[PDB]
């Protein structure tokens, strides 16, 4: 029972997807080669959550790596835990995306994404009971953001009533990446509007200032931002696979975290988040642990939450703890900041208890909020689209493509509707 | 003889019904492999087994039990198991998912009837606000409601806290529950996990605590409850007794469970632990195991439960010392508000626990208009939620209407006004 | 039986409490681990646990009698503690931070009372000057009047010196407390520190004293004045029996407590210590316990509490040569001006003490004009410090208001008025 | 209950504090790595008053550390006892400041402040009581006096019923240290005037005058000058860290202490102090010790206290020792020289007893005067400061940084307006 289907997409999909996998594997004691090598009976239990067992005790993840280009997924398959991945699991085309979703919506990505479908379709049937998939890309160039939009719309179409939740790596406000990321953001966030449940929205500038501010590292790697990512990620699924005090899912997330159906946009964190310096000067508290979770500075988004409200929030806590002291806690920070929590959502917190640890710590802690103040990430896309858009800038790529200029108005409107709503609860 | 049998649904009422059977096994000396009718059915090799129903939609909770200590001990049956949880859902629970297993629970109810010579009833253990537990267990109180119709239906409900909850869809789905088992269930007993803790920090001087204290607090007077049915004594309760002594009328069944002296080691020794000092310790506003202080409100009913050594003589002059203070106000059409059970058999200590040996405990079952008030809150709390149609989507969208929750509130304010009239 | 409460307030009155537990446990043969009724409260396994009311606001003299030798003997309840103390500061005990605690002090109390059949009243330990021991004191003291009423309290109470102190703060406080507890407390016994010094210098032969010798002294006062409800003898006097003889008008109520005799081993032999001689030294003007010469005051009412081996025809021998004598001025309204008691039970003796086994000793109350003088001074000091507005801002920014010191001078005056009428 | 935030401020602030770090961990028997390696309970049951505990029996100061430069805290972490400070407790700025108090209270400290304000809180929520704060600075520089005071007046104002008191480094009337001296110290004690409770006075020249008078050292340095205050320091909070027949308090001395608001400057003194030679010609008497206490050249501060009255005194006495002895040495002292107490307030002396003695000895004292001598030491800088403000000299540093005349006139009000107050009581 409840399986997870995972699709990792584009380039930076990939990378992300291969350090998850890494960091699942080395959770539930799995080697690269897929062997067992575990001290709990606890670890195997609900292992068919994510990984399916061959001949030999092999596990295989239920991962669907997908690009338009060859060479992320030749770097993935050379790297450590390459080789644990179904090779008929990677789907691939020869011509690039170049930064261009109409080439992964419309016309290159048309052309593989059937036969992503049908692998998709066999992993589903070899569920007892899916619970849904989780994707993994990024909203800025063409195969995470066209593609991976695409494969959204074409599963959700097919499996409506299973949970569609997605990890989107979204630009930043200060360095962009590419110059047509606004384009494509707008594109895919207009998709994911309509076709996701629920979207974990990451920002590589915030994951620099973790680094830099929080953990005091001099010379963060992708490598190093990934793992952060990955292990916000377990944390959602955390109450799937181990046992609990108050043991949650993903559906029960999503039941208390999206009061209205398109405000589905979560900015996720993580505690504890400590220098390797100033490791024995901290002491281990929930109430500090806490803290941490609700500082701005602790987020992983490109947003001040100080300047919206909280419609809700939900914590998931690894580890052994009092769920009096828990309690007790969340009951504090409403009183006391009663202002950044929407009023006509009485107890806007939820929590989690999961009771078996991360790897080297004793406690843990998953931060998900749904707050008003993202509107200032769209409000920022919307401006930034806009001033292209009205003279036409770069628009040739896409018209080449069959894209019409109306598909761009309706995706504004859709953004600045989006906008208005939160704007409502702000 | 006498035979009851237990219904535990959710997490929650999982958790809480181990801890039962951890206590009732260390009563009556049974060991975790099975080596007493009122709750355990004995079969042809000296193995005993409990009586219950354990169900739950996510197989995690049942999974756990299947593998730890208890799993000789449980029948591979009454344990039973889902796929997929309900998710702080009414409607997944009521209407969707819960139709899919409802029936094998029914015909396992049907089983365990069966083999009794005198079926008291049932006790059944879920929480208001989680999503199994409202709707499913609603849904099954009603079929028991449909079968048996006198058979006594006693619940065991966790209350929603007023200032702590876990889970922000809760008021919707206590609603609900309240609306459809108004008119089935006979009395739904109540504890508060934020009453507990605050028992835990004051007469304990313990504040570190966790769920399990709170399950095993739970089963104290679960057990206090049903003590009766399973020992000699003067003064012996049935289940039956209850619902004729704390249901003044039909829609107002709702009384506080408490239990004195909940009291460590160190301060056992200092206090003196006397019958009528538990007894006042029972009706204090702070010792209550809810939210809500009993001097804004008048006691319609109450019943004690006297377990261990107590010689009649006093129990009878601490009601009468009860009843001479100002505050502790009752109601002017009941003047005999007071129902007195007593056992000869003392509470039994769990190892590795929070609580020391004593001579006497009591157990405190009563039927108040203090918890109007809480009711009131839970309405307001619905009613600025449903105000701006929020969450309603997740529910609409498996089978509920838009009309249900006004129906709903429209009950809860019936309530109300009961209970005020009640109050003149 | 008969039943009295102890209640120890502050550092001062918390170190005495320690003392006078202590000889209570040398007295009645309890160890210090609780292995009599009219202090020790007894349960159900052979321990024996004291009837007080420990509060301090500084948590740090409760801490340490919470780790020493008596841990185990007093509750885990009857040692109640603050966060921050008063500082010398009425106000912050009487208003601010002693509203806080005051409500957990009475129901300890109220619990203390229900489990006596009999409660002659109350013991009560303070002190005239201290922050929590004036303000936060009084505020107990108005409570307990306002629920009991009609049920003995008397105080303990260390009076500022003097020629000595050791905070300037003390005339303050001690005049608020004053005009706080005129209208509360039945008797306010007093003991003055320098008095005591005085005292090991010129009898004991001691001339490096400190505050535990201080403390025992008073603590072998204490128990002289409650030993005839623990003990059998001939004139067993009471807690009620105070108030009846030592308080001709309810304004006028604070007597001196002295003890004789006070000597240490080397001229234990030398002296005789017959009663007489004894008698004669409890009225000599250096052995009084306070600054104050009682040549310059006549005595209203004395009360004498003979301990031990003695002939109450010895004593009449002794009260009718005392009366001979010149301181020895008496008033023109009270020519029965004694009050005897008497016990079998001798003093005892505490381990690694200041003073010596004896046969007998005595203890004497008198209420006299001679402490007029005493309150005059006090008056001066408050004047001189007020002129100028000294401090004022502490109290007032707390609570007090200006006007409040006046009306407290004003009453001051009144009383000494009153001594002054009473002396003619 | 009864915790207690320090902040040492500027490079005499942190070179101060880092020597009463010392002291303090040795006192309770903590080594540098923040163990525990005591003999007695009494060492660990108020441990809580300076220390936060962490993982592994570790225990972290509750100290904030600030300076505009980085050079003293570098060298304050170089040291011995700098390991156990909390790294993200060390707040600094990049440039100097320049012995420039309004660099320090308008500018460059204004800058920092904000970063400092956020830790204090995060100490404070950490409270279960918090007492109050102490600062440790000089009045003369440009950090510990213009910064410093800023700091000052940002927690009174966020924690207005807290004690506030500090150990304030001053010119000495010989030998000053900067040029700036009087501007910056009467700018300084503008501020304190207004918002601390208490205020210790430190003259570096009565130090010099202990050490070479007393001691008999030849050679004494800052670090021996800053042991002496560090050990004064400790006296004043003795009795909230240790049992006592008479258990004084900060606030408990604050009320006795202090008869007028404004009147809070104090001369501690410290005893016995006694050269290496002469140790055992000694006899370590309490009316000796008193007489120590007593004594102008047992001082700290640049004052003849002959030349004033005693408004008030406490004393704070730690180890074994005969309250009837005290309070009669009290007494004599008071009949005999009643010329030297005001007369207005009866027993001018306050005494407490702590019975844990310092290390190495059987009985210490340490001695808070507040006399009306004070009064000499603000008159000089009052002239001072006009002789130079009369002649605008200076003071183009100060309006450069938006400063004006009338702000400097104030101040020059206000210590005249403290000195006729003094002079009253004298
Ligand atoms: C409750 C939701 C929440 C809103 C607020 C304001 C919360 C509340 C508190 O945290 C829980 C603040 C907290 O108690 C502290 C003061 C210890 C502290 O952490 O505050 C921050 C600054 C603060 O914003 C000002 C922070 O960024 C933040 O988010 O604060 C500096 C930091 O330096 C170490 C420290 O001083 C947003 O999710
Ligand atoms: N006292 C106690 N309360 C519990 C326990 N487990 C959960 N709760 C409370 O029950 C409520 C949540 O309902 P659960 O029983 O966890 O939910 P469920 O019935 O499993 O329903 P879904 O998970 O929604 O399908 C919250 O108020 C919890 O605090 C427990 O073991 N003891
Ligand atoms: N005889 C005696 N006197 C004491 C003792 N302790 C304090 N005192 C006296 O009591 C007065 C001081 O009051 P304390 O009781 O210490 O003060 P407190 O009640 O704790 O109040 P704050 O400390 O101000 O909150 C002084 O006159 C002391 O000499 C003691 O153990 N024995
Ligand atoms: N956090 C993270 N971001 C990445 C990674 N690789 C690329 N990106 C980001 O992803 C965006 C570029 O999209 P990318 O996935 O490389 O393009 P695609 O292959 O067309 O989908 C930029 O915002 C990059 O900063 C990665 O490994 N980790
Ligand atoms: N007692 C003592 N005084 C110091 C120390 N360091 C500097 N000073 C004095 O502090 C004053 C100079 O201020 P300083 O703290 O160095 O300047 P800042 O860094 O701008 O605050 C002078 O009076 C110095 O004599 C020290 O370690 N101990
Ligand atoms: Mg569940
Ligand atoms: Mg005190």
């Amino acid at each position: 029972m409840r399986e997870i289907v995972h699709i990792q997409a584009g380039q930076c999909g990939n990378q992300i997807g291969a350090k998850f996998w890494e960091v699942i594997s080395d959770e539930h004691g799995i080697d690269p080669t897929g062997s067992y090598h575990g001290d709990s009976d606890l670890q195997l239990e609900r292992i068919n959550v994510y990984y399916n067992e061959a001949a030999g005790n092999k596990y295989v993840p239920r991962a669907i790596l997908v690009d338009l280009e060859p060479g992320t997924m030749d770097s993935v398959r050379s790297g450590p835990f390459g080789q644990i991945f179904r090779p008929d699991n990677f789907v691939f085309g020869q011509s690039g995306a170049g930064n261009n979703w109409a080439k992964g919506h419309y016309t290159e990505g048309a052309e593989l994404v059937d036969s992503v479908l049908d692998v998709v379709r066999k992993e589903s049937e070899s569920c007892d009971c899916l619970q849904g998939f989780q994707l993994t890309h990024s909203l800025g160039g063409g195969t995470g953001s066209g593609m991976g939009t695409l494969l959204i719309s074409k599963i959700r179409e097919e499996y409506p009533d299973r949970i569609m939740n997605t990890f989107s790596v979204v630009p930043s406000p200060k360095v962009s990446d590419t110059v047509v990321e606004p384009y494509n953001a707008t594109l895919s966030v207009h998709q994911l509007v309509e076709n996701t449940d629920e979207t974990y929205c990451i920002d590589n500038e915030a994951l620099y200032d973790i680094c830099f501010r929080t953990l005091k590292l001099t010379t963060p790697t992708y490598g190093d931002l990934n793992h952060l990512v990955s292990a916000t990620m377990s944390g959602v699924t955390t109450c799937l696979r181990f046992p609990g005090q108050l043991n949650a899912d993903l559906r029960k997330l999503a039941v208390n975290m999206v009061p209205f159906p398109r405000l589905h946009f979560f900015m996720p964190g993580f505690a504890p988040l400590t220098s390797r310096g100033s490791q024995q000067y901290r002491a281990l508290t929930v109430p500090e642990l806490t803290q941490q979770m609700f500082d701005a500075k602790n987020m992983m988004a490109a947003c001040d939450p100080r300047h919206g409200r909280y419609l809700t929030v939900a914590a998931v806590f690894r580890g052994r703890m009092s769920m009096k002291e828990v309690d007790e806690q969340m009951l504090n920070v409403q009183n006391k900041n009663s202002s950044y929590f929407v009023e006509w959502i009485p107890n806007n917190v939820k929590t989690a208890v999961c009771d078996i640890p991360p790897r080297g710590l004793k406690m843990s802690a998953t931060f998900i909020g749904n707050s008003t103040a993202i509107q200032e990430l769209f409000k920022r896309i919307s401006e930034q689209f806009t001033a292209m858009f009205r003279r036409k800038a770069f628009l040739h790529w896409y018209t080449g493509e069959g894209m019409d200029e109306m598909e761009f108005t309706e995706a504004e409107s859709n953004m600045n509707d989006l906008v208005s709503e939160y704007q409502q609860y702000q | 003889m006498r035979e009851c049998i237990s219904i535990h649904v959710g997490q929650a009422g999982v958790q809480i019904g181990n801890a039962c059977w951890e206590l009732y096994c260390l009563e009556h000396g049974i060991q975790p492999d099975g080596q007493f009718n009122t709750f355990f059915s004995e079969t042809g090799a000296g193995k005993h087994v409990p009586r219950a129903v354990f169900v739950d939609l996510e197989p995690t909770v049942i999974d756990e039990v299947r593998t730890g200590t208890y799993r000789q001990l449980f029948h591979p049956e009454q344990l039973i198991t889902g796929k997929e949880d309900a998710a702080n859902n009414y409607a997944r629970g009521h209407y969707t998912i819960g139709k899919e297993i409802i029936d094998l629970v029914l015909d396992r109810i049907r089983k365990l009837a069966d083999q009794c010579t005198g079926l008291q009833g049932f006790l059944v253990f879920h929480s208001f606000g989680g999503g199994t537990g409202s709707g499913f267990t609603s849904l099954l109180m009603e079929r028991l409601s449909v079968d048996y119709g006198k058979k006594s239906k006693l619940e065991f409900s966790i209350y929603p806290a007023p200032q702590v909850s876990t889970a922000v869809v809760e008021p919707y789905n206590s609603i609900l529950t309240t609306h459809t088992t108004l008119e089935h269930s006979d009395c739904a007993f109540m504890v508060d996990n934020e009453a507990i803790y605050d028992i835990c920090r004051r007469n304990l001087d313990i504040e570190r605590p966790t769920y399990t204290n709170l399950n095993r607090l739970i089963s104290q007077i679960v057990s206090s409850i049903t003590a009766s049915l399973r020992f000699d004594g003067a003064l012996n309760v049935d289940l039956t007794e209850f619902q004729t002594n704390l249901v003044p009328y039909p829609r107002i069944h709702f009384p506080l469970a408490t239990y004195a002296p909940v009291i460590s080691a160190e301060k056992a020794y200092h206090e003196q632990l006397s019958v009528a000092e538990i007894t006042n310790a029972c009706f204090e506003p702070a010792n209550q195991m809810v939210k809500c202080d009993p001097r804004h409100g008048k006691y319609m009913a109450c019943c004690l439960l006297y377990r261990g050594d107590v010689v009649p003589k006093d129990v009878n002059a601490a009601i009468a010392t009860i009843k001479t203070k100002r505050t502790i106000q009752f109601v002017d059409w009941c003047p005999t508000g007071f129902k007195v059970g007593i056992n000869y058999q003392p509470p039994t200590v769990v190892p590795g626990g929070d609580l020391a040996k004593v001579q006497r405990a009591v157990c405190m079952l009563s039927n108040t208009t203090a918890i109007a008030e809480a009711w009131a809150r839970l309405d307001h709390k619905f009613d600025l939620m449903y105000a701006k149609r929020a969450f309603v989507h997740w529910y609409v969208g498996e089978g509920m209407e838009e009309g249900e929750f006004s129906e709903a509130r429209e009950d809860m304010a019936a309530l109300e006004k009961d209970y005020e009239e009640v109050g003149v």
